[PDB]
This record gives C-alpha cells, structure tokens and sequence, in this order.
RNA sequence: UUGGGCCCGGCUCUUGUCUAUGUUCCUUGGAACAGGACGUCACAGAGGGUGAGAAUCCCGUGCGAUGAGAUGACCCGGGUCU
RNA sequence: GCGAGAGACCGAUAGCGAACAAGUACAGUGAUGGAAAGAUGAAAAGAACUUUGAAAAGAGAGUGAAAAAGUACGUGAAAUUG
RNA sequence: UGCUGUAAAGCUGGGUCGAACGGCCUCUAGUGCAGAUCUUGGUGGUAGUAGCAAAUAUUCAAAUGAGAACUUUGAAGACUGAAGUGGGGAAAGGUUCCAUGUCAACAGCAGUUGGACAUGGGUUAGUCGAUCCUAAGAGAUGGGGAAGCUCCGUUUCAACGUGC
RNA sequence: AAACUUUCAACAACGGAUCUCUUGGUUCUCGCAUCGAUGAAGAACGCAGCGAAAUGCGAUACGUAAUAUGAAUUGCAGAUAUUCGUGAAUCAUCGAAUCUUUGAACGCACAUUGCGCCCUCUGGUAUUCCGGAGGGCAUGCCUGUUUGAGCGUCGUUU
C-alpha cells in the first residue's frame, strides 16, 4: 500500500524533495533486481510511491500559489475557473442584471401585483 | 506489356504518413493528405462519404476531455474540494 | 553486454529515447559517480535506445558493476 | 395509366415525400406533458389566475359577422372608461390592446 | 427497420458477359465480401421487400 | 532500407512488438474468449503499407 | 404606489441510507426453482439471479421515511439590517 | 450528444456493416472499399494412472445426470460418403 | 409403426434428445419455393484424372535420426566462367539477420532441413550519410480577386533589420 | 457366382440446417443542453510482476489526490499490504492534479525527432564559445500604454 499520504501533507518542501530523491533511487535499485528474479512485485509499491510525493509536492506548490492571487484582479489561467469556453464567455450577474435607469424606473413603479378573484 | 511487366516498375511511393491522421495518405509532391486535407485548417469531409464519417469522428478515438464534460455539467461545474462528512 | 565490462571497460544502459549524449554523461556522474571517456548511444530495434559508456582509466568498470549489482 | 370511369386524381407525391413525413406518434405525450407544464405554471403563481381577462369582440367578414369571439386586449379607451392605467391594468390580469 | 438497412454500400452491376447474374456487386478487393451480391431483396444482407 | 528515418523506425519497431503469439497464463482467466492472436503478420504475406 | 442585502425554509435537481411473508413436509431428479399437502405476506403476484416454471432463497418491487449537496437579478414564505 | 422507459419489432444468411479484440482482419497509390466469426457442462469436475506407439494418437481407466457433451464440444437435417 | 383426409396436411408407434410447447374462438403479418446465367454456405461427378517435363548432373560412404533421393560432413563428378549462379550498394521490404530448440500448418514429392514455427541476442560515428546550399519548381507575407472553399502574385503600387 | 452400378434401412462420417436461447440491434416515447487557444475532436508512440489485442491511462503512464464505502484481488505469484481500522478493493464517486509527440497547433520548419533567438539559474579557467535545467518568442482584430512618422496642420521666434 506504500507511505500514506497524510504523512506526506504534514511535510514540508525539502524534507518531500529528500524524500523522492530516496525513493528514486530505491526504485532504480529494484529494476536491476528485475534482471534476475524477474518476478518482483515490490515495483509496483515504489512506483505509486513517488506519485503520491509528487502529488503532494505539486499540490502543496499549488496552493501557496493561490494564496499569493487571493483577490487579485489578475491571475494564472490554470487557477481560473474552467467550466468551459462558452460560460466563461458569457455575461456576469452583475453584468447580465445591469439596467437603465428607464427601466429601472418602471420595474419598480409597476410590479407584477398579487391578487385573487371572486371576492 | 502493361500487365506483369510494368508491375515491376512501382517502387516510388506516391503517398507516405500525414502527420494529422497517420494513414499515408500524404501526397508527396502535392503536399497534402488525400483523407484529412492536411495542412488545410479544416479536416476534409464530405457528405457524399457518410462511412468515411464513421471512420474518423468523435467516439472513434479516446475523448480524453469529453468523456468527463457530462460528469462536470450534472454537479454544474463545481469548484473546490469535497468535504469530509462529519 | 558484459563482455564490454571487462574487454572495454564499458558500462551498458539503457536509456531515455530523448537523451544526448551530454546528459548521459552527466547522469552516470551523479548516479554512480564514474567519468565517461565517450557515450555511444543507439536506438534498438524494439525501440528503446541503448547507450555504450566507456570509463576513463580512473575507474574500473567491473568494481562499478558489483557496486550496481548487476554482476 | 388513364383507364375506366374513375375520378381524375390529384396525389401530389412526384417529390421525395418520404423524407418529410411527420407522425404524430407523441400526441398522447405532448397532451401529458401539456397539462404537467399547466399545473407547474399554475401551481408557481397560485392564487392569482393563469389566464389574463379578454375582451369580446366581433369576428370579422360578411361570413362571420354573427359570431362574437374573445379578443386580445381591452382598448385604451376602455381602460380609461373604468379608470385603469394600461402600464397598472398589465399587472393586474387585464390585457391590453393599443391596436384595436 | 432502419431507412438504409441494406443499402451502406457501394455496389453495381457487373453487367452481363461475366458469367454470373446481373444483380449489382461489392467492388473493390482482398475480402470475402467482394464480388458479393448486394442490394436485393434476395440477397444476403439486402434489405428486405417493401421496408416497413 | 538502411537509410532510413526516425518516424519509419518507430513504426517498424511497434509492428515487431504486436507479432507475438498469445501469453499462455491469459487463456486461463475466468470468461475468456481469446485463444490465439488473431492479429498475426508475416513479413512476406500482408506489407504493413508504411 | 415604492429600494437593497444576508439568514432560514419551501419549490426544482442530484444523491446516500432504511423496510413483509416457508427455504415446513412427502415423491422425482445430478440439482427442487417440478408435482402434491399445509400454509404466510400482499400499497410488494414487475423484473432479475440462484444447479429445471421461485411473491414467500437473494436483489429488488410497493409503501414511504429521513440525511447531504446543489441551483434560481430574472420563483414565494418568512425573519434581520439598512 | 447525454440520460431514461417501452414495443402485436428481429432472433445470429435475421436485426445496425458490426450480439464476438468491427469500422476489426484484409484490399487499394489514393479517394475509398470492407467481411467471417454466438451456444460443452450446474461446476473443468477439461480425462489422473496403465499399456502400444518416434510422436500425433489409440486401447483400457477415470470425471460427469449424460463423453449418443471431449474444447474438430447443445441438438446435429440434406446433399455427399463408408 | 401405422391411422385419418380427394388434397393441402393432421395424428400416432419406435429411436435420438434435453426445456419449453400445443388445441379451440378470434386478431395480425417481413406467412408456404424447383427454377430467376437467383443470394450465401456446403458437397459431388469429372478424378486418384490433367498434370507436377525450360535453366547440362549427379553418385558413393559416414554421421544424425523412429524414419534420409532431398539434413550435415568427406570423396568424386559438374556447372556459373569476371557484361558470373562472384563481391557490394540505391529504391522497396522490415527482423527475413544470428544462436538455441523444433516439425501441427507451409516449403504443389519428402523433410531430421528452412527466409516456416518458438525463445532469446544483435545495428556504437566530430571525420560515412542525412542535417546545410541552391536547380527545375513549390509556396507563406504585404496586397488584389472570389458568396466562399480559396485564387493570383514572390518583392510584387509595403514605413518589411527578431540589423551588424 | 463374385466384383461393379443403382435403390433402401441401421450404424458411422461430412456438413452446419432445424429447434430452443440472447449483456445485440431496430423503432417509438420521455427528459436534458454540456466541445475548443484555460489547447478540443483526431492521430502517433508508449505504460502492467508475468500482456499481443480490446479496455484504461501519460514518464505521477491498466493510473495519483480527494469523497464515499467497508475486506477484498484471483490465471498465477508477491509484499519492506491490510482487518473493532485514516482501512483491502472500487472509472463507487470525483470538485485537486499529471497529461509524452502531435493536432485549430502558435518561434521557423517538417518525407528532418532539423534550425534558431530572448530571460534566469548552472557546469566547463567565460557578456561573446560549448553543455544543462526552467521560463518564453504565431497570426488577424479590439481597448489602452509607450516610442514615433508626415510643410496633414495649429500658436511663438527669427
Ligand atoms: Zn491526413
């Protein structure tokens, strides 16, 4: 099942780096086991491994990212949102609710009433 | 003799791999493909070919990106993470 | 490819399809720490690409496959 | 191809008919869905009524003089009668009409 | 049935002088199906008479 | 030929590798269907149209 | 005659979880899901599976109940502040 | 296209070309063309072992409800043949 | 195995087989085949027949092997006869290369042999090529046509240096 | 008289009809509105302990994270794998990522894995040469910023 990730998030950045370069070179090791067994499942345990480090590595980076665009006006596309090209082509709310004052004006002098019958 | 004797004449190929399709069905001199109509912008298609449509459209290959774009449209295109249950 | 370990005092790899010589060169010396006098390469029939790196005489090529494992 | 004492015939079928034949195989369908669409519009503005109040007007030619048939709006003249402004008489389900 | 069930292909008649009937022919070669009668009624993978 | 491009060589290396009969272990799984590699080729029967 | 914003509901959508009664007897059969006896449940006797035609063996079905997540200047029912 | 529910529809030469690793194998310089191919058994229990044979196989035996089910597998028609 | 019906057909005895199926009153249709140089599939007679006859030519022994006209080795006899049946390459092919094993299919006889089958191994460059140059030509750009797909033009009615 | 030929029956062949099935098709109905320069559809090449295809995925490669769930996977093997538990398996779900070479495909080019140039860092005794890592350099058009051109033209000073 290989290192768990929790563990990983609770690291910081150079002990993750130390960590990969660890593995990698355990993986290394283990391929050239593979020329002698040649079945050797272990492989497959390291493999995930160093996704999982990397994973975490790229997430962490990630974020800090984010928080340095919290609130700009500004930001890197990839931390846009990515619904798809076309509602991000369309209006905002505030944009898609924008009004002339000439019809703001007869909104609010006739609203739609409530009202019943046979009474 | 335009039978078996000039068939041993053909060893000048007309069309090699388009680079678009992978089907060599570039035509050398011309510079084109023959099937997709590469470098043109669009991919060549007719409606007088409705197999060839069969044969190279969306579905045939992987849909990478589509394959999820009705997983995102029925939560509507949420952002962020999911949260643990209490 | 043993037989180059001794006769040539060559180490054998396989290796990136993407990589030149240089990189090579600067991989085993990081790796193994062992300096290439030259980086053969070549692209197998099956398609991966092997290279052929000769040590200088500093080095032994057989100390360094025990220390690897693979002999 | 002209035989017997038959009726000479009109079938205007020369061009590719079949390709804009249109079946109504979904009338018990739309009739169903229909009435869902009536009862949700219904049921969203309840008690106020579906249905904004039409005039009576006479239905137009020498042939159908006799009848008289709902129209679309009460003229602005008729609001004015009962003193409703046309603009206030729209939000209180009476129709208006500026053309008639 | 389907509006083309039977007719996705590119058959023609060989005509007469070949030895076999005059009913239309897949073209074209390196499969079985080639030379293969097409498009009757009568014909394996032709579509039926008068389609529902 | 010999001379020959990087591009050729990436596909006649792929078309090698497909050539291999069926690994014998998979004929044993539950459900299945797969006797043999159907896809066989040899080199002077079918041209792989390069 | 009358502006706006937030907070909870409702309505719409998605989805999680939970539910009745024989595997009783005899014969045939490799196997009972078959025949016969006695039954039981039924707002469930649709369908499927299980070593042959299974409401009652299993999943479901019917009845509903209750969570969570959305979504809506352009739906309303309320608070609350302006 | 996405997701559902149905039928006095077809039932493997039918129904989509495709119930199968089907737009696959294969053909063509190319545009394009384009198949065939479902079913052991409930369960591989897929025949241990002996014998003849160089071997493939055979004869015994064995498994199985059935080998008048042996993967050249349900039934097994006709042409044609011993 | 018979019976019934003028008939279309229906029913039955025996054998085989293993999961559904019929009668009657109605409904409905992609509903009845001997033919279409019909379609698809299969199988015959012909028939153990035609034939397997170009390229001078093979023979003895040993080994291997269940088995040798055909494999290997030796001895011999031959031929291609340097514009070759020699030794290389370009195009094209794509692992056919090499070793080990092997003979179900293929090598129109055979097969212990093989370009077959199975498992592995194998292609090393500063100097050889590509890469660069321009040729016949192709073809962006600025522009000008064309409803448009695109067409012309190649420095062109251009403010043209990713200058040194 | 045999043989042979022909017919018939039994048995055995050849062959795959018939019969019964059926995770497929076909038609009708209902509901929905969601591809792409934030790089789509498609292509190529790769990726598993033992895989050719199909299916899945992209050098984090039959997948990583997260959420839910709650003991498997299975042809074989094997854990530096797990069981009253941050815990087996799971495209169950899925909102965070990875996403080779390409492709509208965008530095130029492309029958080449060809040729550049800019910025930062770095190795070789180096602002210039060679190598490495990372980030960049398409076109039309729009708004704006900046630098400009033109006796197009305005005011002043000769
Ligand atoms: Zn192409």
């Amino acid at each position: 099942a290989g290192v768990k990730t929790f563990e990983l998030r609770t690291k910081s950045k150079e002990q993750l780096e130390s960590q990969l370069v660890e593995l990698k070179q355990e993986l290394a090791t283990l391929k050239v086991q593979k020329l002698q067994r040649p079945s050797l499942p272990r492989i497959h345990t390291v493999r995930k491994n160093i996704a999982r480090v990397l994973t975490v590595i790229n997430l962490n980076q990630r974020e800090n990212v984010r928080a340095f665009y919290a609130g700009k006006k500004y930001i890197p596309k990839d931390l846009r949102a990515k619904k798809t090209r076309a509602l991000r082509r369309k209006l905002t709310k505030f944009e898609a609710s924008q009004e002339t004052e000439k019809a703001r004006k007869q909104r609010i002098a006739f609203p739609q009433r409530k009202f019943a019958i046979k009474a | 003799g335009k039978g078996t004797p000039s068939l041993g004449k053909r060893h000048n190929k007309s069309h090699t791999l388009c680079n678009r399709c992978g089907r060599r069905s570039f035509h050398v001199q011309k510079k084109t493909c023959s099937s997709c109509g590469y470098p043109a912008a669009k991919m060549r298609s007719h409606n007088w070919a409705l197999k060839a449509k069969r044969r190279r459209t969306t579905g045939t290959g992987r849909m990478a990106y589509l394959k999820h774009v009705t997983r995102r449209f029925k939560n509507g295109f949420q952002t962020g993470v999911a949260k643990a249950q209490t | 490819a043993m037989k180059k370990v001794e006769d040539g005092n060559t180490l054998v790899f396989q290796v990136d399809i993407k990589s030149n010589k240089h990189q090579i060169k600067s991989a085993v010396k990081e790796l193994y720490d062992v300096d290439a006098l030259y980086v053969n390469t070549l692209i197998r029939p099956n398609g991966t690409k092997k290279a052929y790196i000769r040590l200088t005489s500093d080095y032994d090529a057989l100390d360094i496959a025990n220390r690897i494992g693979y002999i | 191809a002209i035989s017997k004492n038959l009726p000479l015939l009109n079938n205007h079928f020369r061009k590719h008919w079949q390709e804009r034949v249109r079946v109504h195989f979904d009338q018990a369908g739309k009739k169903a869905s229909r009435r869902q669409s009536r009862l949700r519009k219904a049921a969203k503005i309840a008690p106020r009524p579906i249905d904004a109040l039409r005039p009576v007007v006479r239905a137009p030619t020498v042939k159908y003089n006799r009848k008289v048939r709902a129209g679309r709006g009460f003229t602005l003249a008729e609001l004015k009668a009962v003193g409703i402004a046309p603009k206030y008489a729209r939000t209180i389900g009476i129709s208006v009409d500026h053309r008639r | 049935v389907a509006e083309n069930a039977g007719h996705q292909t590119s058959a023609e008649s060989w005509g007469t002088g070949r030895a076999v009937a005059r009913i239309p022919r897949v073209g074209g070669g390196g499969t079985h199906r080639s030379g293969q009668a097409a498009f009757g009624n009568m014909c394996r993978g032709g579509r039926m008479f008068a389609p529902t | 030929p010999s001379q020959k491009s990087f591009r050729t060589k990436q596909k006649l290396a792929k078309a090698q590798k497909q050539n291999r009969p069926l690994p014998q272990w998979i004929r044993l799984r539950t459900d299945n269907k797969i006797r043999y590699n159907a896809k066989r080729r040899h080199w002077r029967r079918t041209k792989l149209g390069i």
